[PDB]
This record gives structure tokens, C-alpha cells and sequence, in this order.
DNA sequence: TGCGAAATTCCATGACA
DNA sequence: ATTGTCATGGAATTTCGCA
DNA sequence: TGCGAAATTCCATGACA
DNA sequence: ATTGTCATGGAATTTCGCA
């Protein structure tokens, strides 16, 4: 306040105020003749108020706030005071966008065996077809082999029915799904515990985590659309056709079809491969075990030049799931409890709960 | 001549009538010849229509080169023949009154009948719900002749449901009592 | 057909069939022993049917289709036949996605003067506030200066009313808008002709073309949201506040506020700049004319490694605007009549009309 | 002492009552002192409330350091004073019965009254719709004293509506006839 | 022992409510 | 307590056929 | 005639239904 | 008949204060 500015007027050096400038009094205010013009030096005790008034005009960031202040004032290290206020404006913290990208995606290992891990998801609502509106899609992680079930709703009950049919063939170690209501119910949890199946859930609002099945959903819809061109959208009867067609389609990068990865030999479908015609089944199965272990696996791509990776203790904010009109897109800051992997974290959330959350649904809180 | 393979030949047959269960009366039994893998489908009748409907589910997973069956009406109809022809499936019939398949298939069919009989006594009406567990049991049953289960031969891996207790399959004193009582 | 394959069996060389391989007959078919195994060489007259059957299993692209065929057949230049069929499959052409990015965006010149060009647009529907649901946003192109009007609907009639108020101040040479119903009506066309104002419309479904005003819409909503945190969304009374706040906010890259760019001097608002206090108005206006001509202008960024730029005569397909469930995302191919600029084209459309269309809403038809 | 600038001082006044037009009776007239730029606002009354409502529109575009007016009731109320105080606007009153502004402003106000009078005769009820064109006319009128229009001084550019026919502003024989008839 | 053409591999692009 | 994916078609690169 | 720190500029990121 | 934009806050770079 006055002490600092008093010593200044009588020409004694205060750290932060360059000595080469002439500090005077005028109209009751301490002033300074600076290259850009004459500015007022407010007392220290006034500065927070000033920064806040300037910031609050339009809730501006660092430079746009500074530029307002600099019109009338000069003092040492103004930006440090601006940033301090930026870091405390609740309204800015929860409304502004991030300008840091998430760190590069993980490419988790392909499950080692068929039936190690299923990925399941719903597609729909679709145009009504025989009273059906949805498809349960079940994709085996190792093979890509896919099962399709028409349903009337994306319910637990229709999931259970379909999976009772599917698991007639084999029981998977793990079923991975997103947090759809169908999959997160206690009825579905019981259904799986009864069978020794572990349920694994995606972080919330992050369909990339179910990417294996989401990507198959694309192929399913794309083929259905093609087969329905210029006809009414009677898709129900094409599910079996699409299922078989996709299960026998080559992945160009793998040089195998999902059917081949599951069975190691084509069934009686068109253009069946015949290379192992002279092998015994055991020789065939032995080649299959080899084929399975040496499939192409992609690697984590380069980070973008301005990504961030989460650190224990960091303040971060979770994206608001379905933000109302004219409401913030971000929750209040919360703390990273645990870094599960570089793309997944436990945070101590906006209430008081632990939440496991994708980094794609977080921003690091700005201004420390 | 080429070694036998999964999908070379499916053997199909009906079992039933059975006591009603969720409206169903029969089981269409499909056994892959090479692996011994079994699939089962509940039907309301041993008709061509129920067979086509059930095999449309199976043949949307894998298509056999040959279907073998007896001369049941469902299998010898011109419709069923048209269906097979459309899918490039050859149909194969045993001569009437002389049903023949293979040792493995015959043994597997015997197992199916016996396992079904055993599990229906006490709950003759609840079999619809049990069909999945039955198939897993059958398909994870060790083959004395081949050193492997159907699951292992079909997929080339161990299963997550080994069925360690290779079971009695025989009816206990109690079960014979209530099985002779249920047909009273 | 038979001629070619006959000469082959008796060991005479046909172009395309490598001489070093043994071509024989078996089971009534010409065959060849190739490194990967024995394959059937169908007669030329059979090949189109084969390619089509293989393709149609799942409407696969080049490699996945080839891989099916190669299971049973070999002939010369198979991919050329596959590609020929890919190029004729209507269903594939209109359903598949593009894998080529649009060429790099244009950065059109900043309008030279205030009132040269207005950009206008609607925001909403918003939560009802005094019976109002929308905001007309009018942004001066040169300055960024923005006018806000609450309306009950995004109608021509409310646009006309608001602009009658705005044009009390000055008449713009050009008003740029998207193709909203409000702006494309004959009533609005008359309203502008009556005043000597030229109407300029964005290509359809391409809000980037109205980017000047869209970008202001963001700031408007962002500030409204901040001011409404923890209060009910009574936005009507904040429009005037937001208008003034944004018109007096610095752009960090420009070092000026829109108000300054329009007037060359701050009005009585907080932190008013005072650098020209000792200039006459004429000196001030002269500095303003200089400031206006030397503003930062960004340049066209680098093309992505796999972009395409449109060429007169090219077959291209326009994106379907609001595609129904299970329907193609692309229209049938059409021809580029005229390249207006590298990002904008006239095409002879899916009916028989000329359409001026953004390249972002086009893909080049695949397989020539 | 510093050169005069736009926004230094706004001169405000009411004109009216006028014949009803879309329910409006008065015009609040605002003239910027330095540029001569005019803004006009239709009101239903010369009240503080109508003034605040109209100036809230203007002051959301630009805020004057000083508002000058006569001692009209609307302008001398404690409410209007509170309003100005909230916006850091100094209020300035001419002494009662001695209205004074500046030559430029007086001339501009004279022009406004005359232009209004001329355009209302024949259509005394249609002025609401004409207010935009009136302002453009006024604001693109060349200033003999300064070498520029208000538009040019306010924005530092030519306008897209030059008003080349610097007009009569005088009432024709016909217009005097029907203006003396309208007050009958 | 190198050439021109074909075949195969690479890989950015975009869509899975 | 978890984690993107992969068909697609031009372009880049490798291999093939022949000498 | 170079240093440490502050100030300014750069610029990827993301949102405008 | 047309065409992206620009606030944001860390990082990179330049300038400032002093010697
Ligand atoms: C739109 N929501 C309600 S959602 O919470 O985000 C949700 C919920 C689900 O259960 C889903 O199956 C899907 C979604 C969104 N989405 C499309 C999508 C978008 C981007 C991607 F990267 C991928 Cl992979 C997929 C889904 O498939
Ligand atoms: C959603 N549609 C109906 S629309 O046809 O596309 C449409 C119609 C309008 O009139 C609009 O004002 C806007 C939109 C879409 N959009 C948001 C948006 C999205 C991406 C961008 F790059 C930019 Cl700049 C803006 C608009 O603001
Ligand atoms: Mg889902
Ligand atoms: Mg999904
Ligand atoms: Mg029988
Ligand atoms: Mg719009
Ligand atoms: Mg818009
Ligand atoms: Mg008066
Ligand atoms: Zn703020
Ligand atoms: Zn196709």
C-alpha cells in the first residue's frame, strides 16, 4: 500500500520498480512515465480489486485482461496478479474450453484366445422391423467373430436371453461393455456371477473403450444400408445374412477372416479357402495357434505437440455429461487419486466420490 | 484322400415329443461329424418349417458341406431339399429302418438322450432353460478315442468351462422311482 | 473365353500368362500351379460374374474382394477387374466413406471497411426468457463489432425488424448469411433489394462459411453461461450487457477491441484507452485508417498429406444432408461444372440442377 | 486542453407529442456533440422510465462521459440520476428557460424538427417506420463548418448511403395547405 | 543384376447414437 | 475400478517375369 | 555485450445447434 | 452463385534492466 509507494516518491529504490523511471505524484495518485505513456501505480492493496474489475468485464483470459488493465495502470509483474485471479474465477474454470489435447491412445493387446473377452453393445433405435428396434452386438475380442441379436429394447432382459443363446456355444472369461442401463443392472451382474463371467465396464461416456464392438457396429450398419438401397428398411431378416457375411470377410491387414481366426478352417461358404485340405485337423489347429499369436498389433501413436498426461495430485476437471443450454461444460476441479494408466484415472469427484474416468473426459485445471 | 474336418458333415435328428417347456416339444440335434460338437434347437414340431427356422440360425454361424439324416418327413420334403440346394448343402439319407452315422456320432447321440433323460426327471417341464448347460456339458466332454473335447477340436483351445466331473449319466434309485411314477 | 485358354493348354504363349508356369486341364477346368497353390483359371467370359459374386458377399473393397477370389482363382491382373466392379457398384459408391481429406481452408481477406460486409446468424432455441427463444447475431466483418437481438422465432419478420433498427446507424454493402429459412425467403430478398444491400449466401450445410459470426456465437454463449452460473437462465436482460462486454474486449492477436476498430476511440467504459487524448479527431481517424489496413491476416494452412482438390469434369458426390437411418450418406455421382475456388464448386447435381457446394460436403467418386 | 471527441457529450431531448404511430407519441433525440451523429428512439411518454429504456439500448453500443439536457422532468428525477451514476455518466443541465447546447447541436436539432415536420405531412401516422431513413439522412448530411458528415466523423469512412440531394427541407405550397388543414 | 509392370504393403481418413 | 478400431483406396514399396 | 527475468508473441486446441 | 474463426494458456522467443 502507501509505505512502498511513499519510499518510491522520495526516490529510494524498491525491488520490482525499475530505478531508471521517474515516479511522481499527481491528482492524489502515484504515477510513472513509461514508454507507452503515463500510468497510475495503484497501492498493492488496491490491485486485486482492479484485476477483478478488468477480468469481470467479459471474463477474459490473461492477455485480454492485461490489455484492459494496462490502459490505466502499471505495476510490477501484472500478469502474475492476472493469472492469480484467472485461477480463482470459478466461472471461468468451469466454462472455458481446454487448449491441451489428451495424450496418445493406448492400443491394448489383442485378447490371447477366442472367448477370453467379449465386447458387447447396442445399436438402435432402428426403423421398426417385425416389431424389433435394436441389435445386441457381441464381438469376440481375439477373433472379431460377431453375433447379432434383434431386440425390442436395449434391456437387461433381452441381453440375458440373447447371451443364454450365445453361451450355449462357450462361456467367455470376460464380457466388456459400456455403462448402458442394460449392462449395469444388478440382474445382469447376477447373471454373470452365476456363470463365472467377469464384467468389465468402460469409463463413462467413452465409446472408444468399447472400440472393438463399436467398429463392428459401423460395418454392420454399412452393410445393412447397402443391402437396403432402394428397398424399404426391413432389416430383421438381413441380420443373419449380415452376421455370416461379416464373419467371413477378410481384414486386409490380417489376411484372415474372423471365422478363420475362430475355427482355423472355412465352412461351406462361397470362395472357401482350401490351403489346409491336406493337413490333419491337428496340423490345422497347430497352424491356427501359430497364426493367432503372430497377428499384426498396432502401436501407440505419437503424442500431439500439446498433450497432457495426468499426474497423482493434479487438479483436473471432468466434462459435464449432458450439459443444459447455457450451462458449463465442466465440473468443479477435482484431484487425481490414482493414475491407472496414462489414459485412465481415479479422481475424487465433484461430490465426494471416487470415479474412474477417461482422460478424454478431463481437462487439467488451468493456472495451477 | 483328405483328412476329415469340422463342417464336412452335420448329422441332424429330432428328439421328442417331450413334455411341454415354454411351449416347445422337440429338440433338433445337430452334431458335427469330425469334432463331435453338438448344437440343440427347441422346436414346436418336427416339421420342415421348424427345421429350416432352426438351421437358419446355425447356418448363419457355419455352413456344412453335407447334412446327414434319417428319412424323417421334415428332412425328405421338397422344401427342405430346396433350402439345402440354395445353400450349396448336399443332403444325405440313411436307408429307411437302417439308421447309420458314425461310432462317434452314435455315441454322442446316445449321450444326448441319456443326459436329457437324467436332467428332465424331477423337472420334466424345465428343459428349455437347461439346453445351454446341456450343450456346454456335451461339448466339454472328453473323447476317449480322440484325445480331445469337441470344444477343443472346434476352436483349438481349452474351454473356460472344463467339465471335470465326467458324470454318472445313470439314473439313481430315486430317479428311477419318480421316472416310473411320471409314466403312470 | 475358350480360344485363349485352348492355346494355353497346348503350351503356346498368351500375353499376361507367365510362360514359366504349368497350365493344365482337370475336372473340366483349366488350372495352374502357382506358388500359393493350384488355382482355377476361369474363361474371360466368366470373370465379371466371379468378381461380382465375391464382391457381393459383403460389398468389400479391393483387397478384401481380391482375397476371396484368390482362394479359388487366378487370372492376369485380377485387381483391375475387381476395381472395375468397385467403380460400378452403386451401393458401394453411395454408402462407403471417403478416405481423402478436403484441401486446406481459405482465409478470405478481412473486409476493408466497417459496413462492407455483415455476417448474420441465429442462436437458439434457448431456455425461454421473457417469451424470447432466439438471438439474431449481427457481426461486422471488418471490425468484429456485434449487435444482438432477442427474437421469438428465427423468422424473416423478426430479422427484418431487427435490421430496420440496426440499419438506422448505417447500411452495409453486403449481408452474408447461411441458408436458414429466415434469410432465404423472398420477403428478405425484397427487404435487401429495397435498400441496395447485396445478399451473399453460404454454401449449404457449411457453417464454417459464416465462421465470422459463428465464432462470435461461441463467445456470446460462453459469456452468458458464465454470467448465469448458479442463477436461473434469465438471459434476455444480459444480451445488452454481453453485447457491450464483447464489443469492448481485446483480441490478443489484434491488440484492439471491435469498438476501437469501428470508432477509433473508446467510449466511457471501464479501462478506456487514452493514448489519443492529445490527437485531434482527424489525427485519430488517420491513425485508425492506418490501424485498419495493417491488421494480422492468417494464411491458408498446409494441405494434409492426403487431400484432394476439385477439377472441372471430375465425378464427385455430395453428402446427403439429413440421411435417414440405414440410408446412404452420399448422393449418386455428379460432375464438377466449375471450380469457383479450390474449396467451392458448381456441380451438375443428382436431379439435373446446378448447385454451388462446399468441397467439405463432397467426396471424389472412387475408382475413376 | 484536449480536442473534442465522439462520446465526450451526448445532448438529449424529447420531441412531441406527435400523432400516434404504432402506439408511439414522442421521439427521444440524442446527438453526439463532437460528430453531430443523431440517434432517435420512439417512446410512449417523456418519462424517466421511457428514457432509461431508450438510453439502455444506446448505452449498450456506446457510453457518453456526459449527458446534457434541459430540466425536463424525465431528466431531473432521482431515478435518472441513479441510472447515470451507475454508468459513470455525468449529468449536465442547462439553466431553466435558457436552453443552450452548441451551434452544431442547435443546428442539428433544428434540422431534425424540420425534417420530421416535412415528412409527417401527408402521413402524420407513419413516422415510426421512417425513423431509420431519417437518421441515415441526418447522419449523412454534409457539415458546412466541418468538412465531413457525422457518419464520416464517427466511423472514419464514407458511407454506402451518401445523400447527394442536400434537400429543400422547406414545405411546398401543397404541404403548407394540408399542414394548415391537419390542424383544423 | 536390371528393367517395367504387377502385386503387395502402407497408412490417413473417418465413423462406430 | 481401466485401455480405440479397422475397412478403405490411392501411393509407396516390394516382388515378379524375363533377360 | 551479456545475463536472468519479465514481457510479448506464438500457436495448437476446440467450439460456434 | 463462393471462401472458417479466434479466445485461450503454456511454451518459445524477444525485450528489458542493469552492468
Ligand atoms: C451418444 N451417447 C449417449 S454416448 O453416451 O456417447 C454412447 C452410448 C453408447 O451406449 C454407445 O454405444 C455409443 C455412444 C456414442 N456412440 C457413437 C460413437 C461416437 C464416437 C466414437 F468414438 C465411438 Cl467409438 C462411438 C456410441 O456408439
Ligand atoms: C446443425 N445444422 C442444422 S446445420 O445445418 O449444420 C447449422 C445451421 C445453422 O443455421 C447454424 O447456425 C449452424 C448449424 C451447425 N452449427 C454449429 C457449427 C458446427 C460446426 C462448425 F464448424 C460451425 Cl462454424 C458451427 C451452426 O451454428
Ligand atoms: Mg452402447
Ligand atoms: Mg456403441
Ligand atoms: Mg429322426
Ligand atoms: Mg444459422
Ligand atoms: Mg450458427
Ligand atoms: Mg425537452
Ligand atoms: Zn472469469
Ligand atoms: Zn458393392
Amino acid at each position: 500500500l502507501d509505505a512502498e509507494l511513499d519510499q518510491l516518491l522520495q526516490g529510494h529504490y524498491i525491488k520490482g520498480y525499475p530505478k531508471q523511471y521517474t515516479y511522481f505524484l499527481e491528482d492524489g495518485k502515484v504515477k510513472v512515465s513509461r514508454p507507452e505513456g503515463v500510468k497510475i501505480i495503484p497501492p498493492q492493496s488496491d490491485r486485486q480489486k482492479i484485476v477483478l474489475q478488468a477480468h469481470n468485464l467479459a471474463h477474459t483470459g490473461r492477455e485480454a485482461t492485461l490489455l484492459k488493465i494496462a490502459n490505466l495502470y502499471w505495476w510490477p509483474n501484472m500478469r502474475k496478479d492476472v493469472v492469480k485471479q484467472l485461477g480463482r474465477c470459478q466461472q471461468c474454470l468451469i466454462t472455458n474450453a481446454s487448449n491441451k489435447a489428451s495424450g496418445p491412445i493406448l492400443r491394448p493387446d489383442r485378447p490371447q484366445k477366442p472367448f477370453d473377452k467379449f465386447f458387447i453393445d447396442y445399436i438402435g433405435p432402428l426403423p421398426p422391423s417385425q416389431g424389433y428396434l435394436y441389435v445386441l452386438v457381441v464381438v469376440d475380442g481375439m477373433t472379431g467373430f460377431t453375433w447379432l441379436y434383434p431386440t425390442k429394447a436395449p434391456s437387461t432382459s433381452a441381453t440375458v436371453k440373447s447371451l443364454n443363446v450365445l453361451t450355449s456355444i462357450a462361456i467367455p472369461k470376460v464380457i466388456h461393455s459400456d455403462q448402458g442401463a442394460a449392462f449395469t443392472s444388478s440382474t445382469f451382474a447376477e447373471w454373470a456371477k452365476e456363470r463365472g463371467i467377469h464384467l468389465e465396464f468402460s469409463t463413462p461416456y467413452h465409446p472408444q473403450s468399447s472400440g472393438k464392438v463399436e467398429r463392428k457396429n459401423s460395418d454392420i450398419k454399412r452393410l445393412l444400408t447397402k443391402l437396403l438401397v432402394g428397398r424399404p428398411t426391413k432389416w430383421y431378416d438381413l441380420l443373419p445374412v449380415v452376421q455370416l457375411a461379416l464373419n467371413n470377410t477378410y481384414s486386409p491387414v490380417l489376411k484372415y477372416t474372423p471365422h478363420q481366426l475362430l475355427f482355423g478352417i472355412d465352412s461351406n461358404t462361397p470362395f472357401a479357402n482350401q490351403d489346409t485340405l491336406d493337413l490333419t485337423r491337428e496340423e490345422e489347429l497347430s497352424l491356427l495357434q501359430e497364426i493367432r499369436t503372430s497377428l499384426y498389433h498396432p502401436s501407440t501413436p505419437p503424442a500431439s505437440s500439446r498433450s497432457w498426461s495426468p499426474v497423482v495430485g493434479q487438479l483436473v476437471q471432468e466434462r459435464v455429461a449432458r450439459p443444459a443450454s447455457l450451462r458449463p461444460r465442466w465440473h468443479k476441479p477435482s484431484t487425481v487419486l490414482k493414475v491407472l494408466n496414462p489414459r485412465t484415472v481415479v479422481i475424487l469427484d465433484h461430490l465426494g466420490n471416487n470415479r474412474t474416468v477417461s482422460i478424454d473426459n478431463l481437462k487439467p485445471t488451468s493456472h495451477q | 484322400d483328405r483328412p476329415q474336418k469340422p463342417f464336412d458333415k452335420f448329422f441332424i435328428d429330432y428328439i421328442g415329443p417331450l413334455p411341454p417347456s415354454q411351449g416347445y416339444l422337440y429338440v433338433l440335434v445337430v452334431v458335427d461329424g469330425m469334432t463331435g460338437f453338438t448344437w440343440l434347437y427347441p422346436t414346436k414340431a418336427p416339421s420342415t418349417s421348424a427345421t429350416v427356422k432352426s438351421l437358419n440360425v446355425l447356418t448363419s454361424i457355419a455352413i456344412p458341406k453335407v447334412i446327414h439324416s434319417d428319412q424323417g418327413a421334415a428332412f425328405t420334403s421338397s422344401t427342405f431339399a430346396e433350402w439345402a440346394k440354395e445353400r450349396g448343402i448336399h443332403l444325405e439319407f440313411s436307408t429307411p429302418y437302417h439308421p447309420q452315422s458314425s461310432g462317434k456320432v452314435e455315441r454322442k447321440n446316445s449321450d444326448i438322450k441319456r443326459l436329457l433323460t437324467k436332467l428332465l426327471v424331477g423337472r420334466p417341464t424345465k428343459w428349455y432353460d437347461l439346453l445351454p448347460v446341456v450343450q456346454l456339458a456335451l461339448n466339454n466332454t472328453y473323447s476317449p478315442v480322440l484325445k480331445y473335447t469337441p470344444h477343443q477340436l472346434l476352436f483349438g483351445i481349452d474351454s473356460n468351462t472344463p467339465f471335470a466331473n465326467q458324470d454318472t449319466l445313470d439314473l439313481t434309485r430315486e430317479e428311477e422311482l419318480s421316472l416310473l411314477q411320471e409314466i403312470r
